[PDB]
């Protein structure tokens, strides 16, 4: 074997006990365990799991203070070297070079690829979670201060690194693409005519696509932080999660104007127009495996004053019929389709944010933060495990961009698109019902008529894509 | 046999989620993941009846408020809660319970108000304010400490028999 | 979905991160920064396939020799990568090669040799030499460029493709 450093002066030495760490039931996978061996495994000479590190850096927070992990990991980072061994020492008494066999061996094997690991740590903790830096001026003059300390040529190259990029992080993202993105479409609406834009009057194609870019932009920005400890619940919601809170609120905002643009619309006709247009609107967002757009319309499809208009879906064509009920099928069943779809189609694409919310609130409240044995109060590093499986899957769906082309105006139209006006949400949610039943009266008052609103031609120009430039 | 399809309605941080998962978790086991199948059905017997309860709960998701609608339309049965130590969350009940009446087209929708105990904090609500709001809505008062797993399965049972003698 | 556990193996400054990155998102990484040890997720459809992909990024400075062991006996295929205006890292290659095969303990592991930087016209490896190697190994060559993206996908997808058929 190969002697570790003395449990006297080194922490980090401690054998594993029934007592200070618990594995599950192919490297190790920890169940639980004393923050001291969590850091010792973060960091381990053995074997590599950079899926630790990750688990390990977005959740601590809530078991280990900032300044308290800095202390660790430095304190990892300083191993005692081992005293010469007998056949050193006989050498040395001689007056020669020392082999230093073992010495070497313990260098190699195990001083460098935990000193390696603990730098590993830093860079990533720099790296990704800079707010801890951030919010505490101490705590990043003290990581500063011992990345400087760091002495020796077998580190320059990652003491160096590491230096930059903590600085590159005080001061203040390219895409390259196989293809190149399809041409804008236009209809009705011609460029730079923003005052004539409108459901009917953009494209339907551009509308998908433009309503895909904000949507995966807004997607694209939220951070773990924002879900960890279920802040987006908490009181504080609007600081801890702003960017989780602007996505919701957009496909929210979104969904009421499909619903304002369809009861506002009073002639029965021109209604399934309406109604026609966002279904296909439905079917480029399904192209694009923009599943946030394919519910929105879902939502407005089965919200209260639009499921209940049955004149506007009966001239709605068959085919189109079966689109949103596809579509609605996704959802039933708790998603069981959905999550079978997201897990086979071809990145990039947008999820639907509201089943990992789910997720991580049931993990975080149905697990306790600490396991006991034999009196020992163990932080449950399962419960960890499962919260970053699922930040994870939300990251990995974050990295592939799509390949279409931004079109300022008609981004900026549904930048600003605010349906509720400045009217409140029961006051609001209340005109629709009530638009609902003017037009399609509850059985058996008659349906009445009502005069065109729309001066410019009906026929959408369909979803299937046009190739000149 | 019969399966119910009951919702938990409610504003956000009263613990519906804990709710659920009391009702339907295993509780003599070390882990929990939601994220495997069956995590929202359990088969149970009230009244020497046995069916199975499938639990509609979208806790985490309160800010998709448009979404409301059509996750409310597939429940039978609706359990309406709020926190004993949130007065806001008291006087939310009324446009839920409206909302409920909307979606499902009925003056007559089973459902059953639960007052949650979260914490320790200070109770804002007394059970005679939810008592006499629940008897002016012609429904059940139940109250639990999902932490403590009282009134838990109380709750549920409560709704069930509420639909049976709808 | 299949899981392909891939990875990425070479001299330091080669460009082990700058492809790996250059896949996952589609971004040149100028910078600098030498690797220690990383790893990244990519659901992608590949035949038709829909697969995950777990991309190690290992550390090509020698100072990190010890650790090597530790990532080869996890992985089921390896990219190894040299710069075709760098001699040594194309030297390296075999020391890589035979690494894998005593570890695995098999002369039948699933691996591409990557001539990376292709962009670069100042060219110190003639791809003749690259495949005489790579036909030496029984294995294909790709020539790419993590700048242009260049034969990007093909190494990694052809590398995935040696594993579902091995
Ligand atoms: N022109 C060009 N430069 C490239 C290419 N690939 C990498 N580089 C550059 O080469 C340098 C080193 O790249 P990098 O990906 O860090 O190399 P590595 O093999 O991961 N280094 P290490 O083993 O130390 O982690 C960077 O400055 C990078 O931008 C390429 O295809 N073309
Ligand atoms: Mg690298």
């Amino acid at each position: 074997q190969m002697r570790l450093p003395s449990a006297d002066v080194y922490r980090f030495a401690e054998p594993d006990s029934e007592e200070n760490i618990i594995f599950e039931e192919g490297i190790p996978i920890i169940k639980a365990g004393t923050v001291i061996k969590l850091i010792e495994r973060l960091t381990y000479h053995m074997y590599a799991d950079p899926n630790f590190v990750r688990t390990f850096l977005t959740t601590y927070r809530s078991f280990c203070k900032p300044q308290e992990l800095l202390s660790l990991i430095i304190e990892r980072f300083e191993i005692p070297e081992p005293e010469p061994t007998e056949a050193d020492r006989i050498a040395i008494e001689n007056g020669d070079q020392p082999l230093s066999a073992e010495l070497k061996r313990f260098r190699k094997e195990y001083i460098q690829p935990v000193q390696l690991r603990v730098l590993n740590v830093c860079r990533h903790w720099v790296e990704h979670h800079f707010y801890d830096f951030e919010r505490d001026a101490y705590l990043l003059q003290r990581m500063e201060e011992f990345i400087g300390t760091v002495r020796g040529k077998a580190m320059k190259k990652w003491v160096e690194s590491i230096t930059k990029i903590i600085q590159r992080k005080k001061i203040a993202h390219n895409i390259t693409f196989q293809s190149s993105p399809p041409t804008v479409e236009w209809h009705i609406s011609r460029p730079g005519h923003i005052e004539t834009f409108d459901l009917l009057t953009l494209h339907p194609i551009e509308i998908a696509r433009q309503l895909t870019l904000l949507e995966s932009d807004l997607y694209r920005a939220v951070q773990p932080s924002e879900l960890v400890g279920s802040v987006w619940t908490k009181e504080d919601k609007e600081i801890n999660s702003p960017n989780l809170l602007k996505m919701i609120r957009h496909t929210t905002n979104l969904t009421l104007w499909f619903e304002k643009c369809i009861v506002e619309t009073e002639n029965l006709e021109e209604r399934v127009a309406v109604v026609s247009r966002i279904i296909e609107i439905l079917q480029v967002f399904q192209e694009l495996n923009n599943f946030n757009g394919v519910l929105e319309v879902v939502s407005a499809m089965n919200s209260s004053p639009v499921y209940r208009l049955d004149h506007t879906f009966e001239q709605i064509p068959s085919r189109q019929k079966k689109i949103l009920e596809e579509a609605h099928e996704l959802s039933e069943d708790h998603y069981k389709k959905y999550l079978a779809k997201l897990r086979s189609i071809n990145p990039p694409c947008v999820p639907f944010f509201g089943i990992y919310l789910t997720n991580i609130l049931k993990t975080e409240e149905g697990n306790p933060e600490v396991l006991k044995r034999h009196g020992k109060e163990l932080i449950n590093f399962s419960k960890r495990r499962k919260v970053a499986e699922i930040t994870g899957e939300i990251q990995q769906y974050q990295n592939q961009p799509y390949c279409l082309r931004v079109e300022s105006d008609i981004k900026r139209f549904f930048e600003n698109l605010n349906p509720m006006g400045n009217s409140m949400e029961k006051e609001f949610t209340d005109y629709l019902f009530n638009k609902s039943l003017e037009i399609e009266p509850r059985n058996p008052k008659p349906l009445p008529r009502f005069p065109k609103k729309y001066s410019y031609p009906l026929k959408s120009p369909g979803v299937r894509p046009s190739n000149p430039r | 046999m019969t399966e119910y399809k009951l919702v938990v309605v409610g504003a956000g941080g009263v613990g519906k989620s804990a709710l659920t998962i009391q009702l339907i978790q295993n509780h003599f086991v070390d882990e929990y993941d939601p994220t495997i199948e069956d995590s929202y059905r359990k088969q149970v017997v009230i009244d020497g009846e046995t069916c199975l309860l499938d639990i509609l709960d979208t806790a985490g998701q309160e800010e998709y408020s448009a979404m409301r609608d059509q996750y409310m339309r597939t429940g039978e049965g609706f359990l309406c809660v709020f926190a004993i130590n949130n007065t806001k969350s008291f006087e939310d009940i009324h446009q839920y319970r409206e909302q409920i009446k909307r979606v499902k087209d009925s003056d007559d929708v089973p459902m059953v108000l639960v007052g949650n105990k979260c914490d320790l904090a200070a109770r804002t609500v007394e059970s005679r304010q939810a008592q006499d709001l629940a008897r002016s809505y012609g429904i059940p008062y139940i109250e639990t400490s999902a932490k403590t797993r009282q009134g838990v399965e109380d709750a549920f049972y409560t709704l069930v028999r509420e639909i049976r003698q709808h």
